RNA sequence: UGCGAAAGCAGUUGAAGACAAGUGCUUGUCGUUCGUUAUAAAUGGCCUCG
């Protein structure tokens, strides 16, 4: 029926830079602005934009990097570097706060789920390594 | 001041004899068709066809003459064949005994005893005042005789005389009209039809004159036949193979006719009284009404179980009687009665008693034969080999839990028993199953198992339990995947919330959470919340790694939400988390390995002794009254007092329970009263001379702090569980599928004759 | 649940009425409408001296007095705020008797002297109940006589319970109406118990029963919630209204040892189920449900403490668990000077918590069945391995095992008779006493084995067994509840391999991770570089502990020249178990022209 | 029997608010400056645009009124409270009546200042009096009685008055904002021409509104902050807007599962709903092309399609709309006995679940893998399968031409983690059932060379995402 | 099969009798027994009432 579904890792209720674009988009939620300035690819803006990011709002943008990739998890890689960027420049802003897991929970869970598949997928690479080594030698 | 009593039934009782097939059923329809009489294994149920209720029960217990006798109900005859409500019981020992329904049982009926030198009797039959019996006497075959009975006015004894004798019988059937027999020997093998009252129908022939050559060329399935049906005229004899295929054939000059719809091993054929239609059933779930005329056939899919027995019955065919297995409870086997109503092929009347799922198989119980050997089912070779190892495994192997977890509503009082993938709510007040509701996803009736789908695993549900305040019921479930496959190692622990207003009779799922706890790892324990804490609507989950978390029913949200957690990462494992909560609702007693805990609920972390030690192992922990907690080691039970942190009284538990049951089972076989005291049950293997079948049960009343006993009673079976009504009395049961408990004028000649008018 | 340090209120003045300080409880009386949770103000007549208002907080402070001749003692008092005819009053009445001769009832109203009146009593008056709503006086009189009047002491109605000599008399109201019982001495220790319903009769019997073996003489009794409470000879008697039946009889052991006629003692309810009494100087919050003693408290500086009244928590309906008791502190000295001093208390959630473990009351095997199946003397050997010899091995084993009847060098399912602690603690001191240096009796590895090992040897246990191996390593797999400070600081001294990999397991099995870290905090920077060393030098376990050591040094302890050579190892280790990885699961893993040569 | 099981295959608050689909833009002359709704049936709204107002039907939405007679720019169409009157302002300071429906008449045309007249509103509570704020800075409320003299004259203010208020069950309060960043609240009942007191919200004041008789809303600057005149202390503020808020507006008692909505427009181009019950806090929003100005909603008894609109500075108008055999008859009424046995269908079943019903093992997997079918849709139908133990059976009887679609879903289905596990287990077993023809088949190796790139693209995101795991752990 | 967690840690899968086929010998089987904790494959898939 409409039953909602949930997992046990659910620990809610327990030049160049676009700074500014991603500043405002953040603060007003405004998801079409942000969605444009993920765009971006080139690693040398993403530690540019995220060095001149308010630290206060560096903690909120975890939140929305852990909900747009928990919706697509294909785009997990791309915005996986901005989850590394943010926590590189603000490691020690994020250390004075009283709770993060909590706040990051969703991070947590999709940083948790998606290891679950490294195990696995070593058992297809060598099941699949396999018959690639046969067919490339015959 | 307690007393044990019998309150619920048993399974129905069948005609458990290898040989015999298509003659299970015992249970008979009346001559005016208005009810319908089935033994149990413990009583006689006389359910009135029309209304669908049981107008009247027999039990034995309450005659003294059927206490003594009950050996089991070989055949029923309507009437008494001595001499209109009158019924003939014939056991196996040879006891005949004239009963009657529709009115009060006389406490000195009928009883007689039919004379047997080293026979068993196996069947009965009539057709017009001349009665006939058919006996088992002793290549692991069982040989039958034929005898005549007659009842003698002076004598008033029923006198036995021989008429025929066949050995080595393999198989047997007879007809609807119960005038004709055929039976297969090994004198491979030779059918051979005979009539019974008369010398008209003597045939015999070799089956292999029947199977085809191709059949020769293939495996023995398709040389192994499952059953057999006769006609009334005797012309068509229909045989089924395990391969699933149906052959007919024209006695009077051995013509074959195949017709093959059933994919695995065919289990039920009867012929229609006019003989124009065959009724056919097996482990699809699948009944066939075979139109041989053209045949065509009829389906009526999705029957709850696998079909074992199969008969039309009626002057005109009007109902269809059949027999339902479910296989999935490999445990036990669940044996449900269905007449069916011809006209529109609906459920006319539904009978089955309690079906408990037990850890491990029980008695001399095999699975039912298929075209290959899986868990739900044995192969040809298979049977043997494991009848020999399951006895040889009850004898000599020393774990022997057959534990059943069962529940308690509250509220409404009713039975609940975690079924494979279901539930069955049954009601021990008036002994009848009132719902069956399917909790899981999977293959549960979406289609019949057969050939390698039958070794696919359903969901399992493992705890099923209620709130206190009891609209809430939670459900912990372990979904199997599949065998040779990549993730098929990767078990998944789902959990589920489902409530209920009480005037209906089917819970509606409102919350679903997947992998609790994290991935691949089991709930080992749970607890629903009292009502002083969230008023009854809040639980708690514990893991084999000590991880505990409590949900609750959040109203904003609409639906249950984690509210608290703790997640000591464990690296070592124990199945065995036993789990206690006080009635004021602050401390959690948490009973990890060896290792006590006490929690405050508000920081839900250790009491700033809370760490107590044990000897062993805990298997439970349970608080008989606030000051006074019980706990129970693998060794020993122990009661503390919180008040001063000092032990009661000890008491060794290791002479009698050392290995036999999985840790756990305590949990479900020792249980407490909130204001009494609290029961001890110890079951124990009884044996003349090495270990023997039979076990033998001990309850003991304990007060509060164990300092007495308040009264020790003995039941003569294994009781599989013992719970705490919420009443004074505790309801135990016992692997018969049996209920006890544990408690405290011109004028009025006139209105005569218009009335016999 | 806690008692805090009483702070003075006043000092008593020195009248000889006073000087009895036994009876000294009985000449101050406390005001029940001013003195309860929400109230700052006390009101309090003191015998001789006067009826004088306090106020308690920021600072105790008198706001009131009303003088009394030295010749009279108060013998009721109650004092409330409300309205008459509308301004606002506070309304004092006081009933006052001189000699016995005669008996004065005399009320007071002030505005926030309107008026004072006064008449006489015909006996004296024991309780003072004053209604501001319907402006009624009422007071309860030892001859049975319950007058009603105005506040202009106008009599309006009398009730008589029928009894004399009354003894204790308490108000209570329940769903809004008011109630009073009455206690009245009979005699052969026997009592009548009226209950009285306030509204032709404004006053309405509701029930009377006599109740037999309650006696007064030695009695302190006091009413709480519907639950009368009685103290007498080391035994509180539990009494519930209406019918005032017995419920339950808690016997309080420290109450037994007191000599009759020297120890002073108070009792006072303080919230449900909860208590205050006094022995001398010490006061004591009882749970009564639980039976535990929730808070102790002795007042070293002063001889006795007496408690008057307390402020009762409705802790089922409110959240607050702090409340207040007032009583009199007598002073050590030639010259005793008598105080009232006022109490803090936490009387707490009223949980079980709260008496866990706090009990205030302070063994051999027994068969299961008292009465065909199948089964899956300490002191004298206690004596025999005393007598022994000083370093003895063999003799004090085979005393041990031949008596005891024990088989194998390790504990086993079959010595569960022998689990009894004591004497396995003595033998414990035995051996001890019996053998040092280098030569320890099997007997050792027995106990050592066991899951009832005495938490009391526990400590210092790996220290005794450094010099012998196999008994360190014993200790290690199967001692049970060794401190995890020991098998650190073990685990960090030592240099064996083999005994460096069991302590890891035994510490990760037995102890969690939050427990483990904090004790990794202590440990010298010296020790953990050296173990960090070790292993750059069954190992998962190892490496996990690694793990909990490197997050408890913390990213400033850690050193960069030894982080290169921690990362190298890490590098090196990475690199080998993903080759295991792949190694691992592949163990888990017609031509239309054929040219063909016939062989004839 | 039994019926066969069906397979298997956001916020209540915010569901009803995507269902304004319907999104048509109007284009207008001027700024629309303010916009109206009608208190009554058919709630047709008024735009203030230009010289002129024009009235949008509610069903049609298009223009069936035009009022032109204002000379110069129109700064208010506010309605009755009967909706027969419509009164509206003008930059030469008259204020002009006008009955509904009927452009050509004036009722009543009354010279309030001088000065522009950026507000005219009808009292709510008292019919007869209508309220004009200018740029005089004096709040002069006029009767429709006396078009000569006002009743009262309210000054103070020593800045622009653009937002005027009646409180619900007030009549004598009225609530006036200035340019000052001062709301003032007023007695008529009084003498008046003296606030009871003023409100200080720190910046200019656009559009102040009384959502409840004891709460208002004044919305001015960057923020709008909730006031309570029983403590006359703000007891809510939000800042989330970027521009300056201009307009706002309140609903109350509508079908919605929130009771009642506050709109706010940003200056932005955002306009937000906030839910008053859970102390105002962000529900849903929109985003438009310019800077919104005017914002409404359909009333509570709108009785029909809902509408929400809003104004922007380019004229552009913005409207989301949520759209609201002689016995065959006889049904037994007089008859004795009524029995019922007509079963619905069941709903259409799709072609996978068809092949899978009817044991189509193999069809059902080629079920899954065809054009224009989506990707969730696609696990569940695998994940039957899976769950049916016909992993081999499916796959015993393809060849390259066919197994090609399951392998094409595979390279994208392993990226994603739902189907990773999923797309595992399928692609070992063809592996372990095709490795001959593997060999054999060209394009089968290409495919699968690719495969091996990606999940080896796998390997390295898990690699780096553990090692973000493991430093977050050192961060907490 | 035993234990255990779910990972896994140890340990098994023997002998006799009978039947069939091929050529006393060989292989395969067992609605036969004793003892040990101890691929499949007879073209053969689920009713109707809108």
């Amino acid at each position: 029926g409409n039953a909602r579904v949930t997992s046990g890792d659910n620990f809610k209720h327990v030049t160049g830079t676009v700074t500014v674009i991603l500043s405002q988009a953040l603060q007003s939620n405004d998801h079409s602005l942000l969605e444009t300035v993920l765009n971006n690819r080139d690693e040398r803006v993403i530690r540019d934009t995220i060095f001149r990011l308010k630290p206060a709002l560096a903690v909120i943008l975890l939140e929305r990097l852990a909900e747009r990739i928990a919706r697509q998890t294909h785009r997990q890689g791309p915005l996986n570097v901005w989850v590394k960027w943010c926590l590189i420049i603000h490691g020690g802003y994020l250390v004075s706060i009283p709770n993060l897991m909590s706040t990051l929970s969703s991070l947590h869970s999709t940083l948790k789920r998606r290891s679950d598949l490294l195990p696995r997928l070593l058992a297809l690479d060598a099941r699949l390594d396999c018959t690639i080594n046969k067919f490339k030698t015959l | 001041q307690y007393k044990l009593s019998v309150v619920s039934g048993g399974k129905p009782a069948l005609n458990n004899l290898s040989s015999v097939t298509g003659n299970k059923n015992i249970a008979r329809l009346s001559q005016d068709q208005r009810n319908y009489i089935i033994p149990f294994n413990n009583q006689i149920k006389v359910y009135s066809v029309e209304t669908r209720q049981c107008v009247k029960t027999l039990k034995f217990a309450n005659n003294s003459l059927l206490s003594g006798i009950f050996e089991s109900i070989v055949k029923i005859l309507l009437g008494d064949i001595t001499v209109a409500h009158l019924i003939t019981v014939f056991t196996n020992n040879g006891h005949v005994i004239v009963l009657n329904y529709k009115g009060k049982l006389v406490e000195s009926p009928k009883h007689f005893k039919i004379s047997l030198a080293d026979e068993k009797l196996a069947n009965v039959f009539h057709s017009e005042g001349n009665y006939r019996i058919l006996t088992t006497f002793k290549n692991s075959l069982q040989s039958y005789r034929l005898y005549a009975l007659t009842f003698d006015d002076a004598k008033k004894q029923f006198e036995v005389a021989h008429q025929a004798e066949w050995h080595n019988v393999i198989l047997s059937n007879i007809s609807s009209n119960g005038k004709l027999l055929a039976h297969m020997c090994k004198d491979h093998k030779s059918i051979s039809v005979v009539s019974l009252f008369d010398d008209s129908v003597n045939l015999s022939f070799p089956l292999g004159s029947i199977l085809s050559s191709q059949t020769q060329s293939l495996s023995y399935n398709t040389r192994y036949v499952s059953s057999m049906a006769i006609d009334n005229m005797g012309q068509q004899l229909a045989v089924g193979f395990a391969s699933g295929v149906i052959s007919i054939v024209s006695l009077a000059d051995l013509q074959i006719r195949l017709l093959k719809w059933h994919i695995d091993s065919v289990l039920s054929l009867s012929f229609s009284h006019d003989g124009s239609y065959l009724l056919s059933g097996g482990w699809e779930k699948v009944m066939s009404l075979w139109q041989l005329e053209t045949n065509s056939q009829q389906f009526l899919p999705r029957l709850n179980g696998i079909i074992i027995d199969c008969q039309v019955l009626g002057p005109q065919g009007n109902y269809y009687s059949l027999i339902l297995q479910m296989t999935e409870n490999n445990s036990n086997s669940d044996y449900q009665f269905l007449l069916l109503n011809a006209s529109d092929l609906t459920s006319k009347l539904s009978i089955n008693g309690p079906l408990p799922v037990f850890n491990s198989t029980i008695k001399h119980i095999q699975q039912p034969i298929s075209a290959m050997n899986t868990k739900n089912s044995n192969s040809i070779t298979s049977l043997n080999h494991s009848k020999k190892k399951q006895s040889r495994k009850l004898i000599k192997s020393r774990r022997q839990d057959f534990t059943t977890n069962v529940e308690i509503n509250p509220i409404n009082k009713n039975l609940y028993f975690p079924h494979i993938s279901a539930v069955q709510i049954f009601d021990f007040y008036k002994n009848e199953q009132v719902n069956y509701q399917y909790l899981t996803s999977g293959v549960n009736n979406s289609m019949g198992k057969v050939r390698f789908e039958l070794n696919l695993q359903d969901p399992i549900i493992t705890d099923l339990k209620f709130t206190k305040d009891g609209q809430w019921m939670i459900t912990y479930e372990i979904e199997y995947p599949p065998n040779d496959l990549l993730s098929s190692k990767d078990l998944t622990h789902i959990l589920k919330f489902w409530t209920k207003n009480d005037n209906e009779t089917n819970w509606n799922l409102k919350t679903k959470v997947i992998n609790p706890h994290g991935i691949s790892v089991p709930i080992t324990k749970i607890l629903p919340s009292p009502r002083s804490v969230n008023n009854s609507q809040g639980c708690l989950t514990a893991d084999n790694n000590g991880g505990l978390k409590f949900w609750s029913f959040d109203s904003h949200e609409s639906n249950w939400c984690l509210k608290k957690i703790s997640l000591p990462n464990f690296n070592h494992f124990s199945n065995s988390v036993s789990l206690a909560w006080s009635q004021d609702g602050s401390l959690i007693f948490h009973g990890f390995d060896d290792k006590l805990q006490i929690l405050d609920f508000d920081t839900f972390k250790k009491f700033e002794v809370s760490e107590f030690t044990l000897d062993s192992e805990i298997q439970t922990v349970k608080l008989i009254n606030d000051t006074n907690l019980i706990v129970a080691t693998r060794t020993t039970l122990n009661a503390i007092n919180l008040l001063r942190g000092q032990v009661i009284n000890s008491f060794d538990l290791y002479p009698f329970v050392n290995g036999v049951y999985k840790n756990g089972h305590m949990d479900r076989l020792i249980t407490c009263d909130e204001r009494t005291g609290n029961i001890a049950l110890v079951i124990n293997q009884q044996l003349t001379d090495v270990p023997t079948i039979n076990y033998k049960s001990r309850i003991i009343i304990f007060d509060s702090d164990l300092s007495t006993k308040l009264g020790n009673f003995t039941h003569h079976e294994y009781i599989s569980w013992i719970g705490w009504n919420y009443d004074t009395d505790f309801i135990f049961l016992d692997i018969e599928s049996t209920l006890g408990v544990v408690g405290t004028s011109n004028s009025d000649i006139f209105a005569e004759q218009l009335h016999k008018l | 649940p806690s008692l805090s340090q009483p702070f003075r209120l006043a000092t008593l003045p020195k009248i000889a009425s006073l000087s009895n300080f036994s009876l000294q409880a009985d000449y101050v009386q406390v005001a029940d409408g001013t003195f309860n949770e929400s109230t700052n103000n006390i009101t309090l007549g003191i015998s001789g001296s006067s009826i004088s208002q306090y106020i308690i907080n920021p600072t105790p402070k008198l706001t009131f007095d009303y003088p009394i001749p030295s010749t009279n003692i108060i013998t009721a008092c109650n004092a409330e705020k409300g309205q008459a005819n509308k301004r606002n009053v506070e309304i004092w009445a006081f009933g006052l008797m001189v000699n016995k001769g005669n008996y004065t009832l005399n009320v007071i109203t002030k505005a926030l002297f309107l008026s004072q009146y006064k008449i006489k009593a015909k006996a004296k008056v024991m309780s003072i109940k004053i209604d501001t709503k319907n402006s009624l006086v009422i007071a309860i009189l030892q001859n049975g006589l319950i007058e009603i009047f105005d506040f202009k002491l106008t009599l309006l109605h009398s009730f008589d319970i029928s009894y004399d000599n009354l003894k204790y008399a308490k108000w209570f109201t329940e769903n809004g109406t008011e109630y009073v019982f009455v206690l009245c001495p009979l005699q052969d220790d026997k009592v009548c118990y009226k209950l009285l319903e306030l509204t032709s009769s404004p006053i309405k019997e509701l029930s009377s029963t006599i109740i037999e073996g309650f006696s007064f003489e030695n009695s302190k009794l006091c009413y709480q919630f519907g639950k009368l409470y009685k103290l007498n000879q080391g035994k509180i008697y539990i009494y519930s209204l209406p019918h005032c039946q017995l419920q339950q009889v808690i016997e309080f052991p420290m109450v037994d040892k007191l000599s009759p006629g020297d120890d002073l003692i108070s009792f006072q309810p303080v919230s449900v189920n909860r208590v205050l009494l006094t022995v001398n100087n010490v006061i004591y919050l009882l749970d009564l449900l639980h039976c535990s003693t929730l808070s102790q408290r002795e007042l070293t500086h002063v001889k006795t403490f007496q408690l008057l009244k307390s402020a009762v928590i409705n802790s089922e309906k409110s959240h607050n668990s702090k409340t207040i008791a007032i009583g009199i502190s007598t002073k050590n000295g030639p010259n005793p000077t008598s105080s009232l001093e006022i109490i803090n208390i936490d009387v707490g959630t009223n949980t079980l918590k709260d008496s866990l473990g706090k009990s205030f009351q302070v063994v051999i095997l027994k068969p299961l069945f008292d009465d065909r199946v199948k089964c899956n003397h300490c002191n004298e050997v206690i004596e025999k391995l005393s007598a022994l010899q000083d370093n003895d091995i063999t003799s004090f084993d085979d005393i041990f095992f031949k008596e005891l009847k024990i088989k194998e060098e390790h504990y086993t399912e079959k010595d569960r008779y022998i689990s009894d602690p004591g004497f396995l603690n003595k033998v414990l001191d035995l051996i001890f006493g019996k053998f040092s240096g280098n030569d320890y009796p099997k007997t050792l590895t027995f106990l050592l084995t066991h899951p009832l090992f005495p938490l009391s040897r526990t400590r210092n246990l790996l220290s005794l067994l450094r010099d012998q191996p196999r008994l360190f390593k014993q200790a290690i797999v199967t001692c049970p509840n060794l401190p995890l400070n020991e098998l650190l600081e073990e685990l960090f001294s030592i240099r064996n391999r083999e005994l460096l990999l069991d302590i890891s397991f035994r510490i990760l099995q037995d102890f969690t991770r939050d427990s483990i870290k904090q004790e990794m905090k202590k440990l010298s920077k010296l020790d953990v570089q050296n173990f960090i060393e070790f292993i750059t030098s069954q190992s998962t376990q190892l490496f996990q502990l690694l793990s909990l050591v490197l997050d408890s040094i913390g990213l400033f302890s850690l050193e960069g020249a030894l982080l290169e050579n921690l990362t190298l190892y890490i590098d090196k280790q990475v690199e080998i178990a993903e080759r295991n990885t792949e190694l691992w699961n592949l163990i888990d893993t017609l031509p239309t022209y054929t040219m063909e040569y016939l062989d004839i | 029997s039994t019926a066969r099981p069906r397979i298997i295959t956001t916020t209540p608050e915010q569901r009803y608010w995507r269902q304004y689909t319907s999104a048509q833009l109007v284009k207008e002359h001027n700024s629309v400056t303010h916009i109206s709704f009608n208190p009554q049936h058919p709630h047709d709204f008024a735009v203030t645009s230009s010289t002129r107002v024009q009235i949008f039907s509610s069903r049609t939405r298009q223009v069936i009124k035009t009022f032109s007679r204002f000379k110069d720019v129109v700064y208010s169409a506010s309605f009755r409270s009967d909706g027969k009157l419509l009164c509206a302002g003008d930059a030469t300071g008259l204020v002009s009546v006008y009955d509904s429906y009927n452009p050509r008449t004036i009722l009543l045309s009354i010279n309030a200042s001088t000065h522009p007249t950026h507000v005219t509103k009808f009292h709510t509570q008292d019919n007869k009096i209508l309220a004009t704020a200018s740029d005089d800075r004096v709040t002069r409320l006029w009767d429709i009685s006396n078009a000569y003299e006002p009743q009262l004259e309210l000054t103070g203010a020593t800045d622009y008055v653009r937002t005027l208020s009646f409180i619900p069950a007030a009549p004598h309060l009225v609530a006036t904002g200035s340019y000052d960043g001062l709301i003032r609240l007023y007695d008529t009942r009084s003498s008046g021409s003296t606030p009871i007191y003023s409100l200080n919200h720190d910046q200019p004041v656009e559009n102040v509104i009384a959502v409840s008789p004891t709460q208002i809303v004044s919305c001015g600057g960057n923020n709008f902050k909730v006031w309570d005149l029983t403590s006359n202390k703000k007891l809510y503020e939000r800042g989330n807007f970027n521009k300056a808020v201009t307009c706002l507006d309140y609903v109350e008692n509508f079908d919605s599962p929130m009771q009642s909505a506050l709109i706010a427009s940003s200056l932005d181009g955002h306009v937000k709903v906030f839910d008053p019950l859970d102390n105002f806090q962000v529900k849903f929003g929109w985003k438009f092309s310019g800077p919104v100005l005017s914002c409404a909603v359909s009333p509570s008894t709108a009785q029909g399609n809902r509408h929400l609109v809003a104004g922007l500075s380019s004229g552009l108008l913005a409207i989301r709309t949520k759209k609201k055999m002689r016995g065959s008859e006889y049904q037994g009424d007089q008859e004795h006995i009524i029995h019922n046995d007509k079963v619905r269908s069941q709903r259409r079943m799709r072609a996978f679940e068809r092949n899978i019903n009817q044991f189509k093992w193999s069809e059902a997997l080629d079920n899954a893998f065809v054009p224009g079918m989506a990707k969730e849709l696609t696990l569940t139908v695998l994940q039957e399968l899976r769950k049916r133990g016909k992993v081999r059976v499916a796959l015993y009887g393809r060849d390259e031409s066919t197994l090609e679609p399951l392998l094409n879903w595979c390279l994208k289905g392993i990226e994603d983690v739902r189907s990773a596990s999923i797309v595992a287990d399928w692609v070992a077993v063809v592996l372990e059932l095709y490795g001959n023809t593997l060999e054999s088949s060209p394009v089968l190796q290409e495919l699968m060379i690719d495969l091996k790139t990606k999940v080896r693209h796998e390997i390295h995101k898990s690699k780096e995402a553990q090692r973000i795991e493991g430093m977050l752990q050192l961060l907490t």
